[PDB]
């Protein structure tokens, strides 16, 4: 590949929610960049992103 | 306006009058000076007040909206999102803008109605007593002293009581 950032290779990312009481299985023979920290998410309301120097 | 009143029949307004919108000027044998017409300027605030009221009262509160990612694949969602962000701005622009026009032509209508009515109130009060002049001005033709002047204001003059003076000024 052309390189990026001096890397030839690349990670792809992925994510998924879990819900409560669920379960997440990860099985691999290889190539796994594994989750190490993960967050408990809490949501709200009126909240959003804006782009802005100031 | 529609009614004639505002720089019509009245020359302009008075920049003598402090204490309200609508009201009279009178001069007599015990002094002059303005005064407004409490009733009359009451009412009209409350109506206006009302009227602007429920133009920004009505209106919802524009509730957290920002724009959305779409990736170099998603031309088609972007611009689906952006036209209905423009139809809104288009609508909303259109509207504000025709409504304020139309209601500020109204607001002017209102006020030289107002004031129309309170000139013909006084008409109605005097009849033959005096004559209409230009701005807005009822000339007597008997003395009117200051408690008349209040009995004409508030709609109470005793018209029959000044007929016999008048009928000799008038000759």
């Amino acid at each position: 590949r052309p390189k990026v950032r001096d890397q030839e290779g690349r990670i792809n990312y992925y994510w998924t929610l879990l819900e409560p009481g669920d379960t997440i299985i990860f099985e691999a023979n290889g190539n796994l960049i594994a989750p190490w920290y993960a967050f408990a998410l809490s949501r709200g309301f009126g909240s959003g992103i804006i782009t802005s120097n100031a | 306006g529609l009614f004639g009143a505002i720089a019509g029949f009245i020359e302009g307004g008075w920049t003598g009058m402090v204490d309200g919108w609508y009201g009279y000027h009178h001069q007599n044998e015990q002094g002059s000076g303005y005064a407004a017409d409490q009733k009359s300027t009451q009412n009209a605030i409350n109506g206006i007040t009302n009227k602007v009221n429920s133009v920004i009262e009505k209106m919802n509160t524009q509730f957290t909206a920002v724009g959305k990612e779409f990736n170099k694949l998603e031309r088609r969602m972007e611009n689906l999102n952006k036209k209905v962000d423009d139809g809104f701005l288009d609508i909303w622009t259109y509207n504000a803008e025709l409504l304020v026009l139309l209601e500020n032509e109204r607001t002017l209508d209102f006020h030289d109605s107002n004031v129309k009515n309170l000139y013909e109130k006084v008409k109605s009060q005097l009849k033959n007593n005096a004559k209409e002049i230009g701005n807005g001005c009822f000339e007597f033709y008997h003395k009117c002293n200051n408690e008349c002047m209040e009995s004409v204001k508030n709609g109470t003059y005793d018209y029959p009581k000044y007929s016999e003076e008048s009928k000799l000024n008038r000759e």
